[PDB]
């Protein structure tokens, strides 16, 4: 039950949030991003997914 | 005694014994399984959420 | 003891590629595993000092919302890229490179203009792929020395610039004991960078850093 | 009335404060309701049953 | 005590029997611990009676589930008091209030 | 590369236990995370002098009373827990405790020592409630950090130490709450400096001046290894 709560708040997208519409060079940078507060877990963005 | 040196010797007595946990009621056969045990400083079983 | 803390013995260096190993601590006191190991995060995710493209001019191209043709990818992807691209550069602020290729085939990092001054770390870093016979780019890239990772906050175009080469890590903290207390911290930290500093040496380097900042008040 | 109580002190009117996670410094999103509930310990203590 | 409650510990806590209650009204004259004694007001008092009002407090006792059910007291010495009010907390009891 | 060091500005004692003090100038970031580090080693690693051992007059154990006393022996050793005092340069102390009469019994009552300073004389120990009684302690107090209950300290002292003498859990620990908060400063005509204030609420055994400075002396001690790398 905690588990999927978490996962359903980390894979949510908001309309408007800091850090949107950028582009991301891979996952990791991405990471990166939201561990430095540049961006919101539920912005949305373009990454280059493998 | 309780000895420093029993605790080495249960550290390395318990290292690949499974032990065997069930709870009652056990009405199918997923109530009782294997678990490979870690010793920890309390009283109660540690249990895994999945 | 009043004034005795555990001090830990580096396990291993655990190391599993060039760029990534998984450098452990062990043992420390209950509540120091996090103390350290975020300290060190907060340093080298945000912090770290580097050189990097910042500023990118490719030939006759306004914006990246225009796509020129010859090349495979488009020029928001070679921005992205060009970010991608790691850089050790030698006793200058910022430099202009310039990378000129042609023919058709893919654009590589070992093409750029090195200076002699400037090592590009990744020759083989592809840029892109010419989809002409007379395909032929020429761009003038910025590069410049810093910190951190400066966002897109700020015939010129902007990048994202990774001055910290770290790109990736991350730290967890176990449960070790001693003959008598199984309450001690074991801090497992993995660490992936650019390539240019090994990972090995990157943190040497961040506890330098945070060091220096406790000088007034140590004794 | 609880809201009106809450305004008499300096506290907020909403019911739920906002948090930082004391090993990383950082600050929870969102607020959480914090308070002070009435807990009882019960009868049924591990030592007893180990 | 309990910060939110119903007002229903001021009868379940006085009511249970194990709280020791003043039985009559007067002043505090002695208290350590374990012996409460009171100087009931003459308002109250028989003519050939005594007039002073003993209360010996049970202190560490076990109960049917092996726990303590000691009395502290609560009043002070000199502090006037008025029949039926609780002089002395009993376990899980404080001033008068039953807190779990 | 600009980075600034931090010195110790200013330190405002508000009060015997409330103090603040700021470390200034912090370049970007630093403020959190030497907010957050320091923060968390004042609060766990603090060495500080408590109450350790008990020894009262004519008692035997803990759950006994003494007779003429208001609180009983369990409610004496709390307030003795309670207690909080200052030792110069020695690992351990005993004080004894004499008082008579009727009323309270407050900690000026404890024989007073040239190295020893109790940081509220106003603290209560129990109420006294006959004309001849009389309550007589030997207090022990020492040094050291963290947390020790009772029970673990025995199973370690691995002798039996005599009939009377009780045990309470010392919370050697002298600060209550530490915050820190992070704010600009006007500095070299230059913004984004922070000016880290961190506010600490103690017993008032030790002073700012010292607490902060134990505190990076231990984190740096601790970083050693990182850069022996």
């Amino acid at each position: 039950q905690d588990v999927v709560l978490g996962l359903y708040y980390m894979t949510r997208d908001c309309v408007n949030a800091k850090g949107e519409g950028m582009v991301l060079t891979g996952p990791k940078e991405a990471e990166r991003l939201y561990r430095s507060g540049l961006a919101s877990l539920h912005a949305r963005v373009k990454v280059r997914i493998t | 005694r309780e000895e420093a040196v029993v605790w080495d010797i249960l550290d390395e007595v318990i290292r690949e014994h499974p032990v065997l946990l069930n709870r009652a009621p056990t009405l199918h056969r997923l109530g009782i399984q294997a678990f490979e045990p870690v010793l920890i400083e309390g009283k109660a079983i540690q249990l895994h959420p999945l | 003891s009043v004034t005795e803390f555990l001090k830990p013995r580096l396990v291993d260096i655990e190391q599993v590629s060039s760029t990534h190993a998984k450098v452990t601590l062990e043992p420390l006191e209950r509540g120091f595993g996090h103390t350290l190991g975020n300290a060190l995060r907060r340093i080298l995710l945000s912090s770290m000092p580097g050189c990097a493209v910042t500023e990118v001019e490719i030939d006759g191209v306004l914006h990246e919302y225009s796509t020129k043709e010859g090349v495979q990818e488009d020029i928001l992807e070679i921005l992205l890229n060009l970010k991608g691209l790691a850089v050790r550069v030698q006793g200058k602020d910022e430099v202009i490179l310039t990378l000129n290729k042609s023919g058709i085939g893919p654009v590589t990092a070992a093409d750029i203009t090195h200076d002699g001054d400037v090592e590009i770390v990744k020759p083989q870093h592809v840029i892109c792929h010419l989809t002409d016979e007379n395909a032929s780019i020429s761009m003038r890239i910025k590069v410049q020395r810093g910190r951190g990772y400066v966002p897109a906050s700020t015939g010129r175009l902007l990048v994202d610039a990774c001055y910290s080469p770290v790109e990736r890590i991350a730290y967890n903290v176990e449960a070790a004991r001693v003959e008598q207390r199984t309450d001690l911290d074991k801090l497992v930290i993995e660490m992936e960078t650019n390539g240019t500093i090994d990972p090995e040496e990157a943190i040497r380097r961040a506890a330098t850093i945070l060091a220096e900042q406790l000088e007034a008040f140590v004794d | 009335e609880i809201k009106e109580l809450l305004k008499l002190g300096d506290l907020p009117t909403s019911g739920q404060i906002r948090l930082y996670d004391g090993r990383t410094g950082e600050q929870f999103e969102r607020p959480v309701t914090v308070g002070y509930m009435y807990m009882l310990k019960l009868n049924h203590l591990v030592d007893d049953k180990m | 005590k309990p910060l939110v409650g119903t007002g229903m510990e001021r009868a379940v806590a006085v009511d249970s029997g194990v709280t020791a209650v003043a039985k009559r009204g007067g002043v505090v004259q002695y208290v350590d611990a374990s012996r409460i004694v009171i100087k009931v007001n003459e308002d109250e008092m028989y003519p050939g009676e005594a007039g002073i009002d003993i209360y010996n407090l049970t202190k560490y006792t076990r109960s049917n589930q092996n726990t303590c059910i000691n009395q502290m007291p609560c009043v002070s010495l000199g502090e006037p008091v008025e029949r039926g009010d609780v002089l002395a907390d009993g376990p899980s009891t404080d001033l008068g209030e039953l807190a779990l």
